[PDB]
């Protein structure tokens, strides 16, 4: 009992109930999107910024430094020099992913700065040394060095009193003050672990070392380490440690391990077994059959529990630092020191504020102090209250106790 | 700081109607655009030491990373296919702009630095930029007041009157995750902000970020957050974030721990040691309770806004924002539908105008009735004990 | 495929059209009755698919044919009448009028509404189509209009009667058909209209809403629509025709926010006090009282602007003075100049000085007896640039408001063709500022007179060109273009070449602003110039005549002077014209703005520095970031004048706006540019133009709803903006004193309220953005974003307010300025 | 790791800790504050009462109640453990002066109610998990004026001045500051209704709080209506 | 299918489950991005249940990838820059199990 629209039921019912403009409408609607994409087509790509330099210091007749120098040397390895036969020296390279090759001098005016392994240049058709290069310095282990100091110090970390004592004890004291150690013949920790739940000054701690310190300092991008190309991450470890150790005094910050290695267990993970192996690696590295040096390591993480106990063992992370959640007086210093920049009134309780929010992290009342700003703003005052500090922390912490009266 | 990439979007015709109005205004609009496209047309109808440069310049160009620039004039570049060369610099390029990793250039005979394509954005996370901007603005989400309260004051306050914050010290919220029941308007309320916002919007699906390699995932979640800190401000929609960012138990595949590196990744980013740029972070959930606390925790996600099933006012709402369009007739009242303590989302109730549309195309009407709409709800929703209670 | 009451349905059909087939000439007018009711059953029912009109389909040729071959009488226009509804839905020579002409013409509205629709646009159509000729031919389809408004006006149709009616081109009918339930969506549909049609149809809907208005009382509508048509006769008859005298002094009010002023005689029943609402002798009252209902006034130097504390020679002092001005302006405190004084009119460098006791003016604005007092012991100085610089400090402070008597006439005449071309080049230039919207006869009479004589440079030539514009915008003063003209045709190739020669067009547009076709004759008397000296004056005046006008063809003539290749200062002006003929309707700047986008990228020079005056101009102290993140990405230009110019119109799209990401924006520019004095400058110049009487002025030349073009604003926007056309040589050396041409424009952006006495009256109102969610062709905008303050409040661009209480009905239907609240009878 | 050693009250952990017994004594924290000072005159009790809303009569909140003409309770936890635990102080006091004919003292009574509140899962006294209630018994005996905390552990002792509840940590410390053994009862008030209005998000007047007094003469007083407004006039 | 003159694609069981890593939501996106080119499209997606249904909490006992294929899908039906001209007809056996979300 329902027909079927016809052909008539189409053709009039786009011509009965109608608009004497609405086919006009439908044209010109058309018409604009037509023409916006004629638009678009013509004026379409921009000049994507190729790195020009600004005319007059350009220097024509490069096309001779084109032609002349024009080897474009690739890098090898000499990784033996045969013996050096005394004469003839037909020494060894070790071009990376092309070949092996013997080879020898030419025009080097210094045949004995050669060494093994020095990276020497080799040029293409014949594959004779022509310079030596410095060693190799893997770029993304170069910047993984913080250059610039984050400005937070210690002072904006409220309610850390115990940890960052025991924090900045293990990092600064055997840096700045090796005479008690040494006096008291105790070594001091290489290692910490800093864990707690999610917000709590894991990384605001890490960021006021790295800002006090005056040592090397090494941010590692948990996703750095992790690659295709399997030994890659190891590599990348190996080499990390490898600078670390050249540097005088070095402090690695692994954040958020839990990425890089958690338990051994594979069963199914045969193919996250990369992950375990520069985990592996990165073990061996922290405590193994070699010294480690002036290196020190800290570890931030949520989750240590699902980290390696080989990890875990303090023979790597030997100062195992907790966040707890702050107490009262915590809470309180966290509020002083979130709100000391907000534009309050002169009488708020941040002592009750503490007490309001049990159980809270420093972000959540780092949040409360926003949401508290934003209440007051959404009311075109500039003066934020004791009861938008209230409705901050009744949005933030929470979102009947009648029978705990 | 390249700047804003916005989202051109043509003027909006106020009068819905079909009408003269909207014909003069879609008529100016029309008559601008000819006038751009002959101004161009004229433009290029009426128009050496730089050319014989790239001529000079190879051909066909190659693209190699760059690694341990030395001297000068001489580099180490790599060919992308890992073997890699002391090449030489000519004096076209920059200099003083080159840095490890970054993509130069080289000629494809000679392997001389020549460029340095500062412009290295994988397409992955160039298709995931918004160009165009969704034609919903916020006067096509009815009701959810404070929702749009709160999103306005945490990705467009801060950018429109930046000086309530300055004032007083205070940083606004950075990140922002809508969550609610299967359809209320968790992505209205990222296409109105697109829509009405300067910012670049990038949009991204969680279940985008995972790729099939190992560290490709985070490789890919810390490209997409120097794109959107590059430009700035910006915005990042993460939809359906629980695709990744779900709990962090402890796995026993390798799938699973590397898309939880992914999260990871996420993490730092969203709150990591550094810093972060003027980059605002908006996700969108059906189950919030299943996501990671790390991900939740109020440095990262600062607002959390849920959007429940619409009450009686935001119901009536949703109807006459669906029905304005509608040539609804003069017997229908939409209070019936209303009153009906039925759980209706705004998918719901634009599901019954809808189908109420096409009951009265089935009867040859034009104009839809009450009947219809009774028709419609009835037949549109799909899906405690009696007397257990009471 | 149908149904068996369809197919028995098809079958009568069938039978009655095949007997109106047979030649029984008897049995005719039995089924012609028969189908006629078929037909009409179906259409006046709710049926969108009309079953008589879908089976009859294949007989339309045949009923054609049974209709030209049955003899003539009652039975042939009783079947015209099926042929014309039946061609209602096949078409494409259009004849359902065709042959409802020849017809029974019964009620037009027993065939449906859709019958009544399709003949309307018919009626159009054929009307369109008709030439002058067949007058005869014409009368027919005027009884099927006046069939048609009365029904589209009982059946919620307003939008199509209008439509039907500007289409005809006779909007004169509404009056007779309108009801008081029908004046607001007639009105409000015709008044959107009037911004998108061309001329003469532009003036005709405003014409037809102002009788609508008038019909029913509702004076201050008409009154609106009255000062869109600039036509002063009109505005009489609506300020005269009044019985109500609170409504008069709420229509004073909006003369005096607008440029007019109606000279009353001794016969209205309070001359004095309206008289006194129309010369905004209350303005410096009630802004000092705004002031202080936010705690604003505390005067604050440069340095609290610059802000170079946190994160001198001869030009940043300038700059220190234009900021210090721009910043206190009308509060008439200060804390450099007034308190210490004497230090900052002096270090100022010589010439700089000029500006800097002008400053003055600016700090005492509308303020006309302290500026009298403060500028008087300046006013007496050994060097001319002070002396100078105090006319025009008077000439500001009485700028905007129409003292009784005339102090800027009096100190600034007795200094008009002085032998000095800088005492000439401060008291003309106050002159034109002070009566800008006056037109009275008296000063151009002692104006015009020192454009010609031998001791007159380019420099006071042009700003007395300036100033007999601005006393006469909009007038077609006809000793004013006279004189313009003999100035502009006594002058060489060379001497008309100073960049000073802009302004003797720019007075001639000023003088036609607006009135857009009548200037041919100016383009016409015009056609003598030099070459180089042509383009730019044909330009300027051109664009100058349709200010505000939106038309397209005008647009269009403008971007073919820009394609052109000049390897050329007309084509600068061409910009800055697509921007003028463009400020009005929204849809025209939003696309404006991608021609200019355009123009940037594919630009000469020339007119590549156009462009940041025309984004200045299309948004006046509207800081949206389209157009700022457009002007700081170039801000940074290679070229100086297209920074400077870029600089300049991030501080006016930023004017009086206190924008916290511009005043960024401005602080890391002046970093930036910190080694270049004339950068510097510049940027510290829109610091002052963020602050603008800090965050209480605007500069748009748009106040009532967005929809009256202020005059008077748009004369200063473009004395700045056109002497930015050379910032070089005009502004960034000796004519920096242009600037305060700008003080034409800034005009308080407050919401302040009085009760039936000239006494305020603090009431709750609700402030948000212009918003509407239907427009329905007719229905009003309501406010979304609601945020409850107690008036007297500060409205900022796109920030209309309602009343959030009943308990006042305002006489007019704008709370923008000054309002006279009447208390309701009914409740609250 | 408290996973398998917090579900029972019968099950040390590693440490040798009741994680349920902590657990009561952190439900303790969510009872509304209240503070007992104990002087030479006498023992005062000072509690914020905590109306959710009106239209409850106060006199449904029993944060202070009496325990025989001479001892007075203020409590914090749970009101049903309130409730039980009152009710046990009541029934010893008067089983006491039944046998013996004489008042129980202030530390007799406590010593009672922590007896009957140590028998978590003791199987010869039923209840099951320790009673998330703390208790400060303020009364008058022979031994002078004296006031005793008890808590869900059952162990008591006496204070010269306490705080229990939701706001205890943040008000021991102003007790601590500002009490002093040579304080007259006047001035105990004065000083408890100082800390309650810092230690109060709302404002302190008339309702909202309970103020009651033991002294070595007259019975267990609660200050009424007109008493309460007169020291909230000059706190 | 046989009566569409639209282009008819279809997937159908678990075409878009692959042991590797966020290898069904590409599959998805690849699928919608042909519709969009072979617009006007019409997908048949046969017993939808063993790609999308009732999600289980992420743990060790949950198809987390799976999961993740089906918000693919999601998004791609009805998220940012809806579908232009594709039509989707999923059929399924046992409704009950469906996520709400589909
Ligand atoms: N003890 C504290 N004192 C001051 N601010 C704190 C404290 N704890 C947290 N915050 C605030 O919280 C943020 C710091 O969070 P942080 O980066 O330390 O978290 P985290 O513990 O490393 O978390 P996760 O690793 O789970 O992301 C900053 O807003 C900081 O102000
Ligand atoms: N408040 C609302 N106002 C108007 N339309 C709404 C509203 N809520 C939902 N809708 C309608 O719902 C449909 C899309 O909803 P939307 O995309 O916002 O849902 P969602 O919350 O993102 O859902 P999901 O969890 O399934 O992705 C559109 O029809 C939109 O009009
Ligand atoms: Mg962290
Ligand atoms: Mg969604």
């Amino acid at each position: 009992p329902i027909r079927a629209l016809d052909e008539g039921d189409i053709a009039l019912l786009k011509t009965y109930g109608q608009s004497t403009y609405s086919r006009q409408i439908k044209q010109v609607e058309d018409d604009i999107q037509q023409l916006l994409k004629k638009i678009n087509e013509l004026t379409g790509i921009k000049e994507s910024d190729t790195g020009l330099a600004p005319p007059a210091l350009w220097d024509l007749a490069a096309d001779k430094q084109t032609l002349q120098s024009e080897q474009p040397l690739q890098v090898a390895r000499c990784t033996k020099i045969i013996n050096a036969d005394s004469e003839d020296p037909k020494y060894i390279i070790n071009v990376k992913q092309f070949a092996k090759f013997v080879v020898d001098l030419s025009d080097q005016v210094a045949p004995t700065d050669i060494e093994e392994g020095m990276r020497v240049g080799v040029d293409r058709n014949k594959y004779q040394i022509h310079i030596p290069l410095p060693p190799k310095i893997d770029p993304t282990v170069t910047m993984m060095q913080v250059e610039e100091k984050p400005d937070v110090t210690y002072s904006d970390v409220g309610g850390c009193k115990e940890q960052i004592e025991k924090l900045r004890e293990v990092v600064e004291t055997p840096l700045l003050h090796p005479e008690r150690f040494v006096n008291l013949g105790i070594e001091p920790p290489k290692g910490v672990l800093l864990f707690g739940p999610p917000g709590t000054g894991k990384t605001l701690c890490a960021r006021a070392v790295a800002n006090r310190t005056d040592a090397c300092f090494i941010r590692v991008i948990g996703s750095e380490l992790v690659q295709k190309y399997v030994g890659e991450g190891a590599r990348m470890v190996r080499e990390l440690f490898e600078m670390a150790r050249t540097k005088k005094a070095c402090l690695i910050f692994f954040d958020e391990i839990d990425a890089i290695g958690g338990a051994r267990f594979d069963d199914g993970a045969g193919g996250d077994n990369e992950v375990q192996r520069t985990m592996l690696e990165l073990i061996n590295q922290l405590d193994g059959f070699d010294p480690r040096g002036n290196i020190k390591v800290l570890m931030a993480t949520n989750r240590p529990d699902t980290l390696d106990p080989a990890l875990m063992r303090p023979g790597r992370l030997d100062r195992k630092i907790e966040f707890s959640l702050p107490d009262l007086e915590g809470r309180t210093h966290i509020f002083k020191i979130h709100a000391r920049s907000m534009s309050v009134e002169r009488d708020i309780r941040f002592e009750l504020l503490a007490r309001l929010c049990p159980n809270s992290t420093g972000a959540e009342i780092r949040s409360v102090c926003t949401e508290a700003g934003m209440f007051a703003i959404r009311a075109r005052r500039k003066i934020a209250t004791e009861k938008d500090f209230l409705e901050a922390v009744n949005k933030v912490i929470k979102s009947r106790y009648m029978t705990y009266n | 700081t390249k700047g804003p990439d916005a989202a051109s979007k043509l003027p909006l015709v106020t009068p819905h109607t079909q009408c003269r109005l909207k014909l003069l205004k879609l008529e100016r609009i029309k008559d601008y655009l000819l006038m751009e496209e002959e101004f161009i047309r004229n433009q290029e109808q009426m128009k050496e030491e730089r050319s014989k440069v790239d001529d000079l310049r190879g051909t066909p160009m190659s693209v190699g990373t760059l690694e341990e620039i030395i001297d000068d004039n001489h580099a180490i570049v790599s060919t992308s296919v890992g073997s890699e060369h002391y090449v030489s610099i000519l004096s076209f390029v920059d200099k003083d702009l080159l840095e490890p990793g970054c993509s130069v250039l080289l000629n494809h005979k000679v392997h001389a630095v020549i460029g340095v394509l500062m412009d290295d954005t994988d397409p992955l996370v160039t298709v995931m930029k918004v160009e165009k901007a969704p034609q919903e603005t916020y006067a096509d989400i009815g009701g959810l007041d404070n929702q749009i309260q709160e999103i306005k004051e945490s990705v467009e306050l801060p950018l429109t009157h930046p000086e309530y914050y300055e004032e007083m010290g205070i940083k606004p919220p950075k990140g922002v995750i809508l969550y609610g029941p299967p359809g209320t308007g968790k992505t209205l309320l990222a296409k109105a902000v697109a829509n009405q916002t300067s910012a670049t919007f990038l949009r991204v699906v969680g279940s985008e970020l995972i790729q099939k390699y190992l560290g490709d995932g985070p490789k890919l979640v810390r490209e997409l957050f120097r794109v959107a800190e590059e430009h700035a401000p910006s915005i990042v929609f993460i939809d359906e974030i629980d695709a990744i960012g779900t709990k962090r138990y402890d796995s026993n595949s390798g799938g699973e721990r590397e898309i939880q590196r992914t999260m990871l990744e996420l993490l730092n980013q969203l709150d990591g040691f550094d810093s972060r740029g003027d980059v605002k972070v908006i996700m969108a959930t059906n189950r919030i309770e299943t996501l990671d606390p790390a991900l939740i925790r109020p440095g990262r996600i600062d607002r959390k806004i849920e959007f429940p099933l619409p009450d009686e006012k935001t119901k009536k709402r949703i109807f006459q924002i669906h029905t304005s369009r509608m040539t609804l007739a003069d017997d229908v009242t939409l209070d019936d539908l209303i009153m009906a303590k039925d759980d209706l989302s705004g998918a719901d109730i634009k599901a019954i105008c809808t189908e109420a549309g096409l009951m009265a195309l089935r009867e040859r009407r034009m104009k839809v009735t009450n009947e219809d709409f009774k028709k419609s709800k009835e037949n549109v929703l799909y899906k405690t004990p009696e007397g257990l209670y009471l | 495929e149908l149904s068996e009451e369809d197919k028995q349905l098809q079958d009568e059909l069938e039978m009655l059209v095949e007997r109106l087939g047979e030649k029984d000439t008897s049995l005719y007018r039995p089924a012609l009755e028969e189908l006629r009711r078929q037909i009409r059953s179906s259409t006046t029912s709710m049926t969108s698919v009309p079953k008589p009109l879908k089976f009859l389909r294949p007989h339309y040729g045949k009923l054609k044919e049974i209709y030209e071959n049955m003899a003539p009488g009652e039975n042939k226009r009783f079947a015209a009448d099926i042929i014309s509804v039946l061609a209602m839905t096949m078409s494409g020579e259009r004849e359902c009028l065709k042959y409802r002409l020849v017809g029974s013409q019964e009620e037009l509205a027993s065939w449906g509404h859709e019958y009544v629709r399709h003949l309307a646009g018919e009626v159009a159509k054929e009307w369109q189509e008709l030439d002058d000729a067949e007058k005869v031919q014409r009368e027919p389809l005027l009884t099927l209009v006046k069939e048609i408004v009365p029904y589209n006006m009982a059946h919620n149709a307003e939008h199509e009667a209008c439509d039907l009616l500007m289409e005809i081109e006779q909007v004169d009918m509404l009056e007779k058909d309108i009801d008081e339930n029908a004046y607001a969506k007639v009105c409000l549909y015709l008044t959107s209209c009037v911004n998108y049609v061309p001329e003469p149809e532009n003036s005709a809907l405003l014409r037809c809403a102002l009788g609508v208005f008038r019909k029913f009382s509702r004076f201050p509508e008409a009154l609106r629509l009255a000062l869109m048509l600039n036509d002063m006769e009109l505005v009489e008859d609506i300020f005269t025709s009044c019985k109500d005298v609170v409504v008069q002094k709420q229509m004073a009010f909006m003369l005096g926010r607008h440029g007019v002023f109606l000279e009353l005689s001794e016969d209205v029943e309070e001359y004095e006090d309206l008289t006194e609402i129309m010369s905004n002798v209350q303005l410096n009252s009630n802004f000092l009282a705004l002031a202080r209902e936010l705690d604003i006034m505390e005067p604050k130097v440069p340095d609290d602007i610059y802000k170079t504390h946190l994160e001198d020679s001869a030009r940043m002092n300038l700059a220190s003075s234009f900021v210090n001005g721009f910043v206190n302006a009308a509060f008439g405190q200060d804390k450099l100049l007034t308190d210490d004084g004497n230090k900052w009119l002096y270090k100022n460098k010589d010439h700089g000085m000029l500006s800097a006791a002008a400053s003055l003016g600016m700090i005492l604005l509308w303020d006309v007896d302290g500026g009298l007092t403060q500028i008087d012991k300046y006013l007496y100085s050994s060097e001319d640039y002070i002396k100078s610089g105090a006319l025009l400090a008077c000439g500001i402070v009485n700028s905007g408001v129409r003292n009784e008597c005339d102090p800027a006439l009096a100190l600034l005449s007795d200094y008009v063709l002085h032998n000095s071309n800088t005492m000439r080049l401060g008291s003309i230039f106050g002159l034109g500022l002070a009566y800008a919207g006056s037109n009275r006869e008296d000063v151009l009479t002692l104006l015009l007179p020192v454009m010609g004589d031998s001791k007159s440079s380019m420099e006071v030539a042009g700003v007395t060109a300036l100033a007999c514009g601005m006393i006469a915008v909009g007038s077609c003063n006809g000793d004013v273009t006279s004189t313009i003209l003999q100035t502009i045709m006594e002058k060489s190739e060379t001497e008309l070449k100073d960049t000073y020669a802009r302004w003797l067009p720019l007075g001639l547009g000023l003088n036609h602003l607006g009135k857009g076709e009548a200037i041919e004759a100016i383009l016409a008397a015009l056609e003598v110039v030099s070459e180089p000296f042509r383009s730019f004056a044909n330009t300027l005046v051109d664009v100058c005549a349709y200010a505000g006008s939106g038309n397209v063809l005008k647009v269009q003539q403008l971007l073919h002077i820009c394609s052109e290749h000049f390897d050329g200062a007309h084509q600068g002006v061409a910009v800055l014209g697509i921007a003028l003929i463009a400020m009005g309707e929204e849809i025209g700047a939003e696309m404006a703005l991608r021609t200019f986008g355009h123009l940037l990228r594919y630009g000469e020079p020339t007119l590549r520095r156009a462009v940041p005056l025309a984004l200045a101009l299309i948004s006046v102290s509207n800081p949206r970031l389209n157009i700022l993140d457009t002007l700081s990405k170039f801000s940074h230009d290679a070229d100086p004048e297209v920074s400077y110019n870029s600089i300049f119109a991030m501080g006016m799209v930023g004017s009086g706006t206190n924008n916290a990401r511009l005043a960024a924006m401005l602080r890391q520019l002046a970093q930036y540019h910190a080694k270049d004095p004339n950068n510097l400058f510049m940027v510290r110049l829109a610091q002052g133009l963020t602050h603008l009487g800090k965050g209480t002025l605007t500069l748009c030349p748009y106040h009532s709803d967005r929809q009256l073009m202020s005059q008077v604003a748009v004369a200063g926007l473009l004395t700045v903006l056109v002497s930015f056309l050379d910032v070089r040589n005009i502004i960034l050396g000796k004519s920096h004193y242009v600037l305060y041409g700008l003080v034409a424009a800034m005009q308080p952006r407050m919401l302040v309220t009085f009760d039936e006495e000239l006494r305020p009256l603090p009431v709750s109102v609700r402030v948000g953005q212009a918003v509407d969610v239907v427009g329905q062709a007719g229905k009003p905008k309501t406010i979304t974003g609601f945020q409850t303050h107690t008036t007297p409040v500060l409205l900022a661009h796109g920030e209309r307010a309602e009343l959030a209480t009943e308990e006042f009905l305002p006489v007019t239907p704008i709370l923008e300025g000054f309002v006279i609240l009447r208390k309701n009878p009914n409740y609250d | 790791t408290r996973s398998e050693y917090d579900r029972g009250v019968n099950t040390f952990s590693p440490e040798g800790r009741l994680f349920q017994v902590e657990y009561a004594i952190e439900a303790i924290k969510l009872g509304s504050t209240a503070i007992g000072i104990q002087t030479s005159e006498g023992v005062c009790l000072a509690v914020e009462k905590r109306i959710t809303s009106p239209l409850m009569e106060p006199s449904s909140i029993e944060k202070i109640v009496e325990i025989d003409a001479h001892i007075g309770c203020a409590m914090s936890g749970l009101i049903a453990d309130a409730k039980t635990l009152i009710d046990k102080a009541r029934v010893e006091t008067q089983n006491h002066w039944f046998t013996y004919n004489e008042t129980m003292t202030v530390e007799s009574v406590t010593q009672a109610v922590s007896n009957l509140a140590l028998q978590f899962g003791e199987e010869d006294a039923a209840m099951s998990r320790p009673f998330g209630v703390a208790l400060l018994f303020g009364g008058v005996d022979e031994k002078g004026p004296q006031l005793f905390h008890m808590d869900p552990s059952g162990t008591f002792v006496q204070c010269d001045a306490r705080a229990i509840g939701s706001a205890s940590e943040g008000a021991q410390s102003s007790l601590q500051e500002v009490y002093h053994k040579s304080m007259t009862l006047k001035e105990a008030i004065k000083s408890s209704l100082i800390i309650l209005k810092q230690v109060m998000e709302e404002k302190l007047n008339a309702t909202n709080i309970e103020l009651a007094t033991v002294q070595p003469g007259q019975n267990f007083h609660m200050f009424t209506k007109e008493e309460l407004e007169e020291v909230i006039k000059d706190i | 299918a046989h009566h569409t003159d639209c282009t008819f694609i279809r997937v159908s069981g678990s075409e878009l489950v692959q042991k590797f890593i966020g290898e069904g939501a590409r599959m998805v996106r690849e699928l919608f991005v042909m519709a969009r080119e072979h617009a006007p499209s019409i997908i048949f997606m046969d017993e939808i249940d063993s790609i999308g249904s009732s999600r289980l909490e992420g743990g060790s006992g949950g198809d987390s990838e799976v999961q993740r294929t089906m918000l693919e899908l999601l998004n791609q039906l009805d998220g940012f820059e809806a579908t232009k001209n594709i039509k989707v007809i999923m059929a399924t056996n046992r409704i009950d199990i469906l996520d709400s979300a589909l």
